[PDB]
């Protein structure tokens, strides 16, 4: 017997993530990661408070 | 203000953060 | 009976419901609109970035 050997991509598995690699590694612990905009609003009021 | 041609659709570019040494 | 070529026109009245639409925050105008070709020579890269 051999542990059951043909390869990575034979079903359906990549998208529980997304990806970027990552290997230089060796410096964060809980760091950043950003966007910079907001969620839908303002021009339903009356001259609104 | 200078933001006048400017954009006409889905604005297509990149998105900024900061990896802290 | 009587029954005639009969016409219709027509006289009037007509609504409306005053307005604006939103977003609202502080100083940057004149904060730094005081320059325009002159002084802040060297680094500003990521404020203007």
């Amino acid at each position: 017997n051999t542990l059951n050997f043909v390869r990575f991509l034979e079903l359906g598995l990549s998208v529980a993530c997304i990806c970027t690699k990552f290997p230089e590694l060796a410096y964060v612990r809980d760091g950043v990661i950003q966007f910079e905009v907001q969620q839908p609003m303002i021009a339903r009021d009356g001259p609104h408070p | 203000i200078p933001a006048g041609i400017i954009p006409t659709g889905n604005v297509l570019s990149t998105i900024e953060v900061c990896i802290f040494f | 009976p009587v029954d005639q070529p009969v016409h219709n026109y027509m006289v009037k009245r007509i609504h409306k419901r005053s307005l604006s639409a939103a977003f609202a925050i502080a100083s940057e105008a004149l904060s730094l609109l005081s320059n325009t070709y002159v002084d802040g020579t060297e680094i500003d890269s990521s404020l203007r970035i």
